[PDB]
């Protein structure tokens, strides 16, 4: 029943401020302290910084001292992460835990489920879409680039054409846009019969495209 | 203190037994040998200031260090100035001595700086007296004694054998971690009896009897013996399976794509095993660099095989400057290097 209900993903610019939200319940909030935890793509975990929900007493990890601020609201069962001023090296995954210390104890039992911070000075731009064509199975796809932030959802006839669907993870380019590729492998003489359609979504920006794949 | 975790990555079959280490740049136990009981260091406080005593406490609060020696400066206070003349000053002096021992007995057990509880335990707010000189003044204390006793809960220790202060857990691909084993060895609730934990000092080892379909994830090691609290870099126990030679497929790009002047020539690599692959990308057989980008996929749930995609992006006219392009793919189900290639003109 004890839980940690985190706030969603959030899109920031450089030198913008940040609060995120950290939220208890099944459990008395005030009597177990809450940390900060991030996780970076590739790298590992690092601790942030702690808050005793019943006291405001806080400690934080030099590496982040003066750059975050930890507090929590008792009466809401809540704690927070806040940022002044952020960092394109803030963009992470955060998590809050709750600390169990009696006795010899020291761990962390219960998580939030995580808060995606990405900074980037980029500005929401949807994608553009590009059939990847096809030439005994033949592999055909959607090529769909230059969009900003995550995520996209591409899916296959409405979503009726499943089997031997691979949508790539999106790749981060140099412009500061992403860009992801979604192949299907199909029966090669299903090409002159069955037509192929890559169906698009970027919610930021409102695009809905349904590029038709034709054999060339 | 640094973790290293070994290996960072390695393929394992269902069935199999698994162990992965844990090495620390310095020891992670603290305690043992000759003890913390709040229990009975508080019951015999209560019972000594009951026999030596509306309390008015200051605004600004105090950590367990700053109020246990505030409590030390009184008693050492009145012992300066008190001068036994009858049994009852004497008594009171005896008591005032058995008072100081207690609260110095507190505070040597707990205000060090290899105790890894300590900078915890400081985060918790105690209420101060306005003024202390007097006996009387000792039920600011009385009533400062329970919280007293929950937080000294948290530097507990009772017996000789010393505790590592190292956890492991567990993470499955976008899912937070999972706690699975505490203290070294103890197995969290509901956690099935395969995985066990064991080590002391700086070597510890977390073993999985008979891997399941579950248990393939990333492990991380965790230090809690001092802050700030560190993380090993983690260890991925992927699905081992027999080696799948890639089906590469080369794209070139749409025309919607080309008049827009860019260039975007995708190859893929389909269903193979082991993830290890080099894409090379050759313009009229020159090989290409630093003008292409790689994603691969996770392993797949029921064939445990991974596809890659690899993009060469280029100009409208450097694209119009050449005529084959090739994308020559190199691995191990591969006995050569096969190359899938197309001409510009169709």
């Amino acid at each position: 029943e004890v839980q940690l209900v985190q706030s969603g993903a959030e899109v920031k610019k450089p030198g913008e401020s940040l609060k995120i939200s950290c939220k208890g319940s099944g459990y008395a909030f005030t009597n177990y302290l809450i940390e900060w935890v991030r996780q970076m793509p590739g790298k590992g975990l690092e601790w942030m910084g702690v808050i005793n929900p019943g006291s405001g007493g806080t400690n934080y990890n030099e590496k982040f001292k003066g750059q975050v601020t930890i507090s929590a609201d008792k009466s809401i069962s809540t704690a927070y992460l806040q940022w002044s001023s952020l960092k394109a090296s803030d963009t992470a995954m955060y998590y809050c835990a709750r600390w169990r210390g009696e006795g010899y104890y020291a761990y962390f039992d219960v998580w939030g489920q995580g808060t995606t911070v990405t900074v980037s000075s980029a500005s929401t731009k949807g994608p553009s879409v590009f059939p990847l064509a096809p030439s005994g199975t033949a592999a055909l796809g959607c090529l769909v680039k230059d969009y900003f932030p995550e995520p996209v959802t591409v899916s296959w006839n409405s979503g009726a054409l499943t089997s031997g669907v691979h949508t790539f993870p999106a790749v981060l380019q140099s412009s500061g846009l992403y860009s992801l590729s979604s192949v299907v492998t199909v029966p090669s003489s299903s090409l002159g019969t069955q037509t192929y359609i890559c169906n698009v979504n970027h919610k930021p920006s409102n695009t809905k495209v349904d590029k038709k794949v034709e054999p060339k | 203190i640094r973790l290293t975790q070994s290996p960072s990555s390695f393929s394992a079959s269902t069935g199999d037994r698994v162990t992965i280490t844990c090495k620390a740049s310095q020891s992670v136990d603290y305690g043992g040998g000759n003890h913390l009981r709040p229990r009975d260091l508080i019951s015999n406080i209560n019972v000594i200031v009951l026999e030596l005593k509306m309390c008015e406490y200051a605004d600004e609060t105090a950590t367990i260090v700053e109020f246990l020696n505030r409590w030390i400066t009184f008693s050492q206070s009145i012992i300066s100035t008190l001068t036994p003349t009858s049994s009852s000053t004497k008594k009171t002096q005896l008591q005032l001595e058995h008072l100081l021992l207690d609260l110095q007995m507190i505070l040597n057990g707990i205000n060090n700086y290899k105790n890894p509880k300590l900078t915890r335990m400081l985060t918790f707010k105690f209420y101060m007296p306005k003024k202390a000189t007097e006996l009387k003044h000792l039920q600011c204390l009385e009533e400062e004694l329970k919280p007293l006793e929950e937080v000294l809960n948290l530097a507990q220790s009772k017996g000789g054998g010393g505790d590592s202060y190292m956890n492991w857990y567990q993470q499955k691909p976008g899912k937070a971690p999972k706690l699975l084993i505490y203290a070294a060895s103890n197995l969290e609730s509901g956690v099935p009896s395969r995985f066990s934990g064991s080590g002391s000092g700086t070597d510890f080892t977390l073993t999985i009897s008979s891997l399941q379909s579950e248990d393939f994830a990333t492990y991380y090691c965790q230090q809690s013996n001092e802050d700030p609290y560190t993380f090993g870099g983690g260890t991925k126990v992927e699905i081992k399976r027999t080696v799948a030679a890639p089906s590469v497929f080369i794209f070139p790009p749409s025309d919607e794509q080309l008049k827009s002047g860019t260039a975007s020539v995708v190859c893929l690599l389909n269903n193979f095993y082991p993830r290890e692959a080099k894409v090379q990308w050759k313009v009229d057989n020159a090989l290409q660099s630093g003008n292409s980008q790689e994603s691969v996929t996770e392993q797949d749930s029921k064939d445990s095989t991974y596809s890659l995609s690899s993009t060469l992006t280029l100009s409208k006219a450097d694209y119009e400057k050449h005529k084959v392009y090739a994308c020559e793919v190199t691995h191990q189900g591969l006995s050569s290097p096969v190359t899938k290639s197309f001409n510009r003109g169709e």
